[PDB]
DNA sequence: TCGGTAATCACGCT
């Protein structure tokens, strides 16, 4: 389990042992999202 | 084979034997400065704590 | 010691400062510069970006927006900075171009002097959620923090004399460009407010019938800022560093012996 | 602002001064020139890259008075002189 | 300074925008499969299994083995936990090691002198069967010294040091130039291209109209030191200076333009290395070769 | 020290490395310093000496006109490593004001 | 009975060997010191007990 | 890539400033007077309106989550 | 004279 975001939007939430597929797109390529934690950086 | 790997500009004379690979050392780019002595150099702090 | 108010607009003025010396003009040069505070954002803390821009982008850009100071309320002559810190957030969602005015400031002493600058373009969906602290710096340590400009030039007279040909296209140059000048029938005084350009038709008579003399003491002084600081404080502000600086030197001094 | 003498010798003042930069360093030079009985006053800032807040003075009198004595009615001027130029400033914007 | 191709770039002027230049790598891990029938599948390595890089470079992964993005990987940071299949089960029996059974551990981890923050995660499968994840990893990269700058005339050099805007030797007007070039460069090189495209800096930008300069139609030259001159400046771009450390106007007149120059990538954080005592040939028992190795 | 090494400064490369025991580094110090090397083999002549702002600079101190005030003897005599006492003297030409040659 | 510039390096080399390995040194001490600069030292006073060999 | 909010020499802004200058640069008029018009004096300010890309537009439509 | 064959052709770095 996982929760990866593909090319033209879409969520597809599955895991990581047989196949790698989007269902509405059809297509098969994925970005990991970015988290929502605070990190810092300066200014310079 | 054995005569390539003795010979051949990257052989076993001068590829390993009489020029080695050493420790000790570092490379980096020069800047000028006027203001130190003739016989000093400069040295960077990273280079400085590695060696 | 005397003073001539040329003008004052917002954001610059230009005086004549007489009665000083050549090496006291550079130290209070300087000074404005090196020595007054301002606020600016020293580091922000990002919840999210998806922008088209990078997380150092646009950290950079809130970093160079002009703060009020209110020269009232801390102490700007103090050898020992105040730590006092004020909190900029912003939570924006896209489309459209998101400017500097939305920032909201804890405390309305301390907010940008210009409120239409742009930060950064946001498409559909994008959000953009940040959280920045401001802090009092010096111009010295970090660019940021610089208060405005100082220029200044030496004050001369060019004289003209009527013995030199075509003489009369040099007073209607002068006078497009707002230079005053002294007619009488012997010759002219053109006083240098500002960068004389001489024609080329004119450079072999200059030394030899035009020439330049300086005016010994007197300075044109140019300050503009860019709305952290009125105009006007910031020349007290710097007088008032170079006095207590030396006098620190005093009370060392005699604790050596 | 800790002064850090080097060389203490007759008539001869050599020091290092932190904190201080090319700004103060010469309005201090000049200043000192006025008095006549300073025979010689100078500064040079060393390397600006590896120390660029501590330049050296130097101080020589002739006898007739000591390098700190001269040293110190000399930065009192400074600030009765600022003292002057900020009134001055402040009752001429009116 | 500047002497003998240097340039002495401003500080101030670093400090609000000028090249500042960000770089980019990739990596390639991915999932193969052997003709024996097991497959190596990645994870986060346990603390057991043989050939352990280290520990404590763990501590940006995922539970499966990818780095959720964001994320200052710096040093020898891991970026993909890889596990590999046995490898000849029954060779060694080093007396604990039957029993064990475990996995030699492979990995992918930064190159060992790099910085930076990642960006994005890719994760897809390749043609046959596999499965193969690309990450890539930023960097922000301020201009120090040693940082190549260069013309398009041919006038290359590094930057001598970084002087503060209140040491600058500035003009009467608000200018206060960034790059003190040397003076023994231009009448040494013949590169008088150099000297006519810095008038026409200042035409046009006073003008208004950025001007044409092509080979053999272009604006010819005696054109532009006339609309110059009755924009209100010297004919040959000559003005009064004053130095910024003293102050008093230096007895010359200092040329001064507006000359478009461009940044190379023989920046200087791509060069320095120190090696005291590393990995060595496999054959002689000698250093290798590269920083990468 | 630029012409023994033929460099220049656009960007390129040079090497340290350091020598270790006691031996090869005491010799290191006595043969190989940099002042042993001033002169060179190849033809007696000086190697190691001014490049193209230390000459021209000095044809601009030793022109018949070059007179400095009394200010800037004193601030180079401070840059420049020397260490004399309060001997400027003695003013030489005093014609337009107390300045030196 | 001059040393050469060949000669002077080699009794540097010998003595500063034997100073780190034992072999108590003359008045050389103050405050801390490289044990290469110990031999400096002593070389400048000319107490140095090694000697050459001219082979003639 | 937007416009930078100071110059790179003289400490002004410059960003509430541009994008008023160039919609009157869109009907006819010439720049010598647009920028004279507002407050725009020497020409370390000039050189970086006069010349820039505004590019933000092109990247920003590609897309990355 | 006269024909034949090898054996040779910067430094460092990615
Ligand atoms: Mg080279
Ligand atoms: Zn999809
Ligand atoms: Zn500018």
């Amino acid at each position: 389990y996982r929760c990866a975001k593909c090319g033209k939007e879409v969520e597809l939430d599955l895991a990581t042992a047989r196949e790698v597929r989007c269902p509405y797109c059809g297509s098969k390529i994925l970005y990991k999202p970015r988290p929502r934690v605070a990190r810092r950086v300066k200014a310079i | 084979t054995l005569a390539q790997r003795l010979k051949g500009k990257e052989g076993r004379f001068r590829g390993n034997l009489s020029g080695k690979r050493v420790n000790f050392s570092a490379r980096t780019v020069i800047s000028p400065d006027p203001m130190i002595s003739i016989n000093e150099v400069g040295v960077p702090l990273a280079v400085a704590m590695e060696l | 010691v005397e003073f001539k108010i040329l003008e004052k607009r917002p954001d610059s003025i230009k005086f004549i400062v007489s009665g000083v010396d050549v090496p006291f003009a550079n130290a209070l040069r300087r000074t404005i510069l090196s020595e007054v505070p301002t606020f600016a954002v020293d580091e922000v803390e990002f919840l999210e970006n998806d922008s088209a821009l990078f997380d150092e982008i646009i950290a950079h850009r809130l970093a160079m927006i002009p703060l009020t100071t209110p020269h009232e309320r801390f102490s700007l002559d103090a050898l020992e900075l105040d730590d006092y810190t004020v909190t900029l957030s912003l939570e924006a969602e896209g489309p459209g171009m998101v400017y500097s005015g939305d920032l909201k400031s804890s405390d309305g002493d301390v907010k940008p002097a210009n409120p239409n600058i742009p930060i950064v373009k946001l498409a559909e969906g994008q959000r953009l959620t940040f959280n920045a602290y401001a802090r009092l710096g010096r111009g010295k340590d970090h660019a940021k923090w610089q208060p405005g400009f100082v220029y200044y030039k030496y004050l001369t007279k060019i004289h003209v004399s009527k013995d030199v040909p075509d003489w009369e296209e040099l007073k209607e140059l002068a006078e497009r460009r707002g230079l005053p000048v002294e007619e009488s029938d012997e010759e002219i005084v053109i006083t240098t407010i500002k960068a004389f350009y001489l024609p080329r038709k004119f450079e072999e008579h200059m030394g030899k019938g035009i020439r330049e003399e300086i005016v010994p003491g007197s300075f044109v002084f140019t300050v503009e800022t860019n709305g952290e600081l009125p105009v006007e404080e910031i020349v007290s502000i710097a007088l008032k560093i170079l006095m207590r600086k030396s006098d620190r030197f005093i009370n060392e001094l005699h604790k050596l012996a | 602002m800790r002064i850090e003498v080097i060389r203490r010798e007759e008539n001869l003042l050599e020091f290092y001064l932190e904190g201080e930069d090319h700004t103060f360093a010469n309005l201090l030079t000049e200043t000192l020139h006025e008095n006549e009985h300073v025979t010689f006053a100078g500064y040079t800032i060393e390397h600006p890259i590896t120390m660029a807040r501590k330049p050296r003075f130097k101080v020589v009198t002739d006898g007739k008075i000591t390098p700190e004595k001269a040293l110190e009615e000399a930065a009192q001027k400074i600030f009765d002189r600022a003292r002057e130029v900020l009134e001055a400033w402040k009752a001429a914007i009116e | 300074y500047n002497m003998e191709d240097a340039v002495i770039i401003n500080k101030a002027s670093i400090e609000r925008g000028l090249a500042r230049s960000t770089f980019f790598r990739t990596y390639e891990a991915e999932e193969k499969r052997y003709l024996g029938g097991q497959k190596d599948n990645f994870e986060v390595p346990s603390p057991n299994i043989q050939g352990y890089l280290g520990e404590k470079y763990y501590r940006h992964l995922d539970e499966d083995g990818l780095i959720f993005p964001e994320s200052k990987v710096e040093g020898k940071d891991v970026l993909v936990g890889r596990t590999s299949p046995p490898r000849f089960i029954e060779e060694q029996s080093s007396l604990g090691s039957m029993v064990l059974q475990g996995r030699r551990e492979t990995s992918v981890t930064v190159r060992p002198s790099e910085k930076g923050v990642v960006d994005k995660v890719i994760v897809t499968e390749t043609g046959d069967g596999t499965k193969l994840v690309k990450v890539t990893v930023r960097d922000l990269r301020i201009p120090e010294l040693g940082d190549k700058f260069a013309s398009r005339h041919g006038q290359k050099g590094v930057i001598g040091l970084i002087v503060p805007q209140e040491d600058m030797p500035w003009t009467e007007s608000g200018i206060v130039p960034d790059l003190i070039v040397n003076p023994h460069g231009i009448p040494s090189r013949m590169t008088v291209g150099q000297l006519i495209e810095a008038i026409g800096g200042k035409v046009a930008s006073l003008t208004g109209r950025r001007v044409d300069g092509t080979a053999f139609i272009g604006e010819p030259e005696e054109k532009l030191r006339k609309e110059l001159e009755e924009l209100g400046f010297k004919h040959s771009g000559r003005e009064i200076m004053y130095d910024g450390i003293t102050g008093r106007r230096l007895e010359a007149d200092i040329f001064i333009g507006v000359i478009y120059y461009q940044r190379l990538h023989h920046m200087v954080a791509d060069k320095m290395h120190a090696r005291s005592r590393g990995p060595v040939q496999v054959l002689t028992k000698q250093p290798t070769e590269g920083r990468a190795r | 020290v630029c012409p023994p090494y033929n460099a220049d400064f656009d960007g390129d490369e040079m090497n340290l490395h350091v020598p270790q025991t006691e031996e090869a580094q005491a010799e290191a110090k006595i043969l190989m310093e940099v002042q042993n090397h001033i002169i060179s083999p190849r033809y007696g002549g000086p190697l190691i000496a001014g490049i193209q702002d230390h000459i021209s600079g000095g044809y601009l101190l030793t022109r018949e006109g070059a007179y400095f005030t009394r200010y800037e003897v004193e601030q180079m005599l401070m840059f420049a490593g020397m260490d004399v006492n309060e001997l400027p003297e003695p003013d030489k030409y005093e014609n337009g004001e107390p300045l030196w040659s | 009975f001059r040393y050469t510039r060949f000669e002077k390096a080699r009794i540097i080399g010998a003595r500063a060997l034997q100073i780190a390995m034992g072999a108590p040194v003359l008045i050389d001490v103050p405050e801390g010191i490289t044990p290469l600069q110990a031999a400096l030292l002593e070389f400048e006073k000319g107490v140095i007990p090694i000697t050459v060999i001219r082979p003639s | 890539m937007i416009v930078p909010v100071r110059c790179f020499t003289c400490g002004k802004v410059l960003a509430d400033k541009y994008y008023e200058f160039k919609k009157r640069v869109e009907a006819g008029e010439d720049p010598g007077k647009v920028l004279d018009d507002l407050g725009v004096e020497r020409y370390c300010c000039r050189r970086t309106l006069l010349s820039h890309v505004e590019l933000i537009d092109q990247v920003m439509v590609y897309k990355v989550y």
